[PDB]
């Protein structure tokens, strides 16, 4: 049927990343950021910049011509949170809404078995 | 000019800051099947006749 | 043209499904216009579009969040918002990625989020127009991004120490600032 | 009234009637703005103004454009409403409310 790609979505606090990549993970076909979409500093991980930036991956596939992905979104992990933003989500729902293929939805996130010291000392890190 | 000839159908209530301007429901007359909603600054019973200018723009709320 | 997605549940939040699935399916039926299936064995909720509904494929996403959200323990009527408005979200949170806690620390810091009867917790909903589920160690807004992300301050705040009282006074300030733009 | 429709038979318009009824729909500002709070910078929204304050609006316009034409010259209220009611009822931008009209159209269709 239709021509299936690896999207991976990482969410992090101040950024949203769609990649999408052959199998195998072979090599990058669309990749932009919120950064270089949208300008305004606020606005740099916005689920609005978030579904720009995949409505641009989006139309860079149908450049190519993929259409299906195997997508694999991805939170901070590590030490930091181990869901997925809301710019995920936006994104999500900007490649469902674009119309793109999705073969398979998957929430890979890396958890660690037993953590190291955070950056965020005895008190808590941020606010 | 599109002259867009439109039908009052549904009143939505009173709205505006003042609590002047209408929100109001429209069957348009042209083609039966688009059912708009619009702002009104008037008096408005149902079943009356309106001329918008543009179908396609909507305006969730006013304050 | 059909496209199927599957979400698994969980038996904590199953008996509110069984209860309220006889309202949770036909608005996706009838008003989203959607093919929903249940497997009560595997747990699985199966959405899936077919040629005869309508060619929306952002409303299967949206009926995939209300699923979720319902299954994250939110109300019939926020997800129901969720369905009809598009920009509200869900953030999900964990006590320690904020800050380590330990026993008894916890709990109080769970009872200082929800307060007594929860007046803490729902004074919040109230004014930064989000809903919360406190989970056992998750959190969950769900909301406008600039709403959710005022609600992840005011949690972050709780969680910190920080007593209700100043809680109050950012909170009717963030109320003020925000109501009268 | 009746020396403007005596006017607007001697100024070859058969149907003076009628150009008062055309100088009333060809008048009527169809959409218009109003002042929303916006946050601080009131910004202006256009709405729709309802046929009944289309032929209210209308009315006032020309009334308002006579008023101030027949003030301060020898030319009478009957002429100079005469002559509105004629530029008026087919459009031409050389009476009061068709400019005004104008207007205010340009004002919402900027404004919406």
């Amino acid at each position: 049927s239709q021509v299936f790609g690896v999207a991976r979505i990482y969410a992090s606090f101040n950024d949203t990343f769609v990649h999408v990549t052959d199998l195998s993970g072979k090599e990058t076909i669309a990749r932009v950021t919120g950064g270089m979409k949208v300008k305004a500093d606020r606005d740099e991980s916005s689920p609005y910049a978030a579904m720009l930036a995949a409505q641009d991956v989006a139309a860079k596939c149908k450049e190519v011509g993929i259409t299906a992905v195997h997508v694999k979104i991805r939170a901070t992990g590590g030490t930091r949170t181990k869901t997925p933003g809301p710019g995920g989500q936006a994104a999500l729902r900007a490649l469902a809404r674009s119309g793109l293929r999705i073969g398979r939805i998957e929430d890979v996130t890396p958890v660690p078995s037993d953590s190291t010291r955070k950056k965020g000392g005895r008190r808590g890190r941020r606010l | 000019t599109p002259v867009t000839l439109a039908k009052v159908i549904k009143v939505l209530g009173r709205t505006g800051s003042r609590g002047g301007v209408t929100q109001v429901r429209v069957e348009f007359l042209e083609d039966t099947s688009r059912t708009i909603v619009r702002n009104v600054k008037g008096p408005v019973r149902e079943n009356d006749i309106l001329v918008l200018m543009e179908s396609e723009r909507e305006a969730r709320r006013l304050r | 043209k059909f496209e199927s997605r599957k979400i698994m549940v969980p038996p904590h939040r199953m008996t509110p499904l069984r209860n309220s699935w006889t309202k949770i399916y036909p608005p996706l039926v009838e008003h989203l216009k959607l093919q929903v299936r249940m497997n009560l064995k595997t747990k699985s909720v199966e959405l899936r579009t077919n040629p005869k509904f309508t060619t929306d494929p952002g409303a299967l996403q949206k009926g995939a969040d209300f699923i979720k959200a319902f299954t994250l323990g939110f109300d019939l009527d926020d997800s129901i918002a969720l369905l009809r408005l598009d920009d509200l979200y869900i953030e999900t949170f964990e006590v320690k990625d904020v800050k380590t806690l330990t026993g008894d620390h916890l709990s109080r810091a769970i009872g200082r989020i929800a307060g007594k009867d929860g007046k803490t917790k729902f004074a919040i909903e109230n004014a930064t127009r989000t809903r919360i589920v406190l989970a056992d160690s998750k959190i969950h807004i769900l909301g406008g991004f600039t709403h959710i992300r005022m609600a992840r301050e005011s949690v972050v705040s709780l969680i910190l120490g920080s007593p209700p009282g100043k809680v109050y006074g950012n909170l009717r300030t963030v109320a003020s600032r925000l109501k009268e733009r | 009234i009746k020396h403007t429709l005596d006017i607007i038979n001697v100024l070859t318009d058969q149907n003076p009637i009628q150009v008062v009824v055309d100088a009333i729909t060809n008048t009527g500002p169809r959409e218009d703005t109003t002042r929303v709070g916006g946050g601080g910078a009131a910004r202006r929204q256009a709405v729709d103004v309802s046929p009944l304050r289309r032929v209210n609006q209308a009315i006032a316009l020309l009334t308002i454009g006579a008023r101030e034409a027949a003030f301060r010259n020898i030319k009478t209220i009957a002429e100079t409403l005469a002559e509105e009611l004629i530029n008026a009822a087919k459009g031409s931008s050389t009476s009061y409310a068709i400019k005004k009209k104008d207007e205010l159209e340009r004002v919402a269709k900027s404004n919406r």
